[PDB]
């Protein structure tokens, strides 16, 4: 059996980067290597694994998480990273073990009077866990009264719209990721490669 | 309703070290992205720095590593520890709430100066601007006051006494290299007077308790 | 980075008017701008956020519009409490620059300015320095040159200048410029002369002393 890793990159809607996709990848054979070696990518980054060693590797179980950010924001998508994604949307722990993987996808995900349709965390009162999935919409209460679920001055909705438009600057253009995270147990391996 | 005071500026030299508040009322400081902006004399605006809700920090490239943004839930304060101060630091600070892209900088503080200089306090010389002996002129003559090398601003300059306010212009200082200020006021005046009206231009700096009154007449 | 470029400068309307300021940025940042309104010794005010939305408070006959990297903001009928400076802001990446500014002031009938030079004080040349003053008064438009000439010599990098507020009354602009020589070099030489171009002046006007007559 080979691992489903088509269904993941090449899915055809992606997440919110708020509401990141997570699939279980389990009891199968990964060839890593049609992936690394391959012209797609512009960022291909492994913490504690080599990447070209990758289909030499067995693992317990393999989480393929995705979702859409600017490109300005993949940098945050890396362990010890700050600002809005990694704080309020997705958060990588410290002692990631993985690969974060990314592409320019301004010619899915732009259109021309700007997609919208992607959205992130904007308003959250603290920092999220690794791997915390945050998909409340409880309006944001940013003053000294409360706000009830009644949006308006100092009473804001937590999710903020990227707004992708073709001619955007590279940093403002979409960006599709995909993070492998490689989980280790003392459990059987169930996903080993080549 | 809603605030946001700061405090805290004042004169400091070269290498000092500084703590700017802001206290906010109506808004949680620590629920809000907050950010200073600074306006140098005679400049345009820069963001400086932001502290998130959940603690994370940015910086300009020309702060990083010599100022701090922090805050005090309890106070509901904004704080910005500025250190290793230099000369291009002289700005006004101004605390905002920030609400990034969604809604922009939507309230700001009066804000507070900070002036980063190595120059002594001192008094102006005032030396006479004299109107010129061709009095053809229009029938009108210029005459004035020179205010030269006081440190630090301001000075406040009247013409006889407060009696002669029309056809005045004291105009805005400018920074001498030696890190002195100086100023120059002109008036205006009849040519016909210049025999016969006193013009006296009346001088103060109150950093150096200074007061200096001159006389301004015809050279020779 | 990018940058965020303001065109004009300086923008001169009367009440009434219809005025339109401009915003370029270097790089598409989609909708997100922000325009502000400062006057003298006084915090910005935002008055436009993601390019066009007006903020709370803000008369309506302020409007902003654009997307991606041409933005501009419209004032319908230009009202007296609306001359001041309007900045726009890329509200959506670090380091969030603000544009130079544009000024919006008062336009009224061309003024030359007269000119007066004033020699250096012998008091201030007792000292060991000597400041030679050119004034231009209550002149209209803003742009002005002044050259210092020392003995024809065009003088360039020894001076500084200051200019007024708009005059609340006339609307006129004044300006001061303050040659610095040492007594030294003063006394070097003869002419002093500071040269003055200005629109209302058919061709430049120049006035000037004899060092010690
Ligand atoms: C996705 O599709 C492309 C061709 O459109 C292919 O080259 C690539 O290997 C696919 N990725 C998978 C199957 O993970």
């Amino acid at each position: 059996n080979l691992c489903p890793f088509g269904e993941v990159f090449n899915a055809t809607r992606f997440a919110s980067v708020y509401a990141w996709n997570r699939k279980r990848i389990s009891n199968c054979v990964a060839d890593y290597s049609v992936l690394y070696n391959s012209a797609s990518f512009s960022t291909f980054k492994c913490y504690g694994v080599s990447p070209t060693k990758l289909n030499d590797l067995c693992f317990t179980n393999v989480y393929a998480d995705s979702f859409v950010i600017r490109g300005d924001e993949v940098r945050q998508i890396a362990p010890g990273q700050t600002g809005k994604i990694a704080d309020y949307n997705y958060k990588l722990p410290d002692d990631f073990t993985g690969c974060v993987i990314a592409w320019n996808s301004n010619n899915l995900d732009s259109k021309v009077g700007g997609n919208y349709n992607y959205l992130y965390r904007l308003f959250r009162k603290s920092n999220l866990k690794p791997f915390e999935r945050d998909i409340s919409t409880e309006i944001y209460q940013a003053g000294s009264t409360p706000c009830n679920g009644v949006e308006g001055f100092n009473c804001y909705f937590p999710l903020q719209s990227y707004g992708f438009q073709p001619t955007n600057g590279v940093g403002y253009q979409p960006y599709r990721v995909v993070v492998l995270s490689f989980e280790l147990l003392h459990a059987p391996a169930t996903v080993c490669g080549p | 309703e809603v605030q946001l005071v700061e405090s805290g500026g004042g004169l400091i030299q070269p290498g000092g070290s500084l703590r700017l508040s802001c206290a906010a009322s109506g808004f949680i400081v620590s629920s809000n992205y907050m950010s200073w902006v600074r306006q140098a004399p005679g400049k345009g605006l820069e963001w400086v720095s932001i502290i998130y809700s959940g603690g994370s920090t940015f910086y300009a490239d020309s702060v990083k590593g010599r100022f701090t943004i922090s805050r005090d839930n309890s106070k509901n304060t904004l704080y910005l520890q500025m250190n290793s101060l230099r000369v291009e630091d002289t700005a006004v600070y101004y605390c905002a709430r920030d609400l990034q892209e969604l809604g922009s900088l939507d309230y700001w503080g009066q804000g507070t100066l900070v002036t980063v200089s190595s120059a002594s306090t001192k008094g102006p010389s005032v030396f006479p601007l004299a109107p010129c002996s061709r009095s053809t002129s229009e029938s009108t003559a210029a005459l004035g006051c020179l205010v030269k090398d006081y440190f630090p601003e301001p000075v406040t300059v009247s013409w006889n006494s407060g009696a002669l306010t029309s056809g005045v212009h004291t105009f805005p200082a400018v920074l001498q290299s030696s890190g002195l200020y100086s100023l120059s006021s002109v008036v205006t005046v009849p040519s016909s007077s210049l025999g016969t009206k006193t013009y006296t231009c009346n001088v103060d700096h109150k950093p150096s308790n200074t007061k200096v009154d001159k006389r301004v007449e015809s050279k020779y | 980075d990018i940058q965020m470029t303001q065109s004009p400068s300086s923008v001169s309307a009367s009440v009434g008017d219809r005025v339109t300021i401009t915003c370029r940025a270097s790089q598409g940042i989609s909708s997100w701008l922000a325009w502000y309104q400062q006057k003298p010794g006084k915090a910005p005010k935002l008055l436009i956020y993601a390019a066009s939305s007006l903020q709370s408070g803000v008369p309506s006959r302020f409007s902003g519009s654009g997307s991606g990297t041409d933005f501009t903001l419209t004032i319908s009928s230009l009202q007296p409490e609306d001359f001041a400076t309007y900045y726009c802001q890329e509200a959506n990446s670090f380091p969030y620059t603000f544009g130079q500014g544009t000024k919006l002031e008062i336009k009224r009938t061309v003024a030359a300015p007269s000119v007066f030079i004033f020699p250096p004080s012998d008091e201030q040349l007792k000292s060991g320095t000597a400041s030679v003053v050119c004034l231009l008064n209550n002149f209209y438009p803003r742009e002005a040159k002044v050259q210092w000439k020392v003995d024809n010599a065009l003088q360039s990098g020894n001076s500084q200048e200051s200019v007024t507020e708009q005059d609340s009354k006339d609307s006129t602009y004044s300006l001061s410029s303050t040659l610095t020589l040492s007594k030294a070099d003063y006394e070097k030489h003869k002419v002093y002369a500071c040269e003055v171009t200005h629109q209302g002046l058919s061709s430049p006007v120049t006035k000037s002393f004899n060092r010690g007559e």
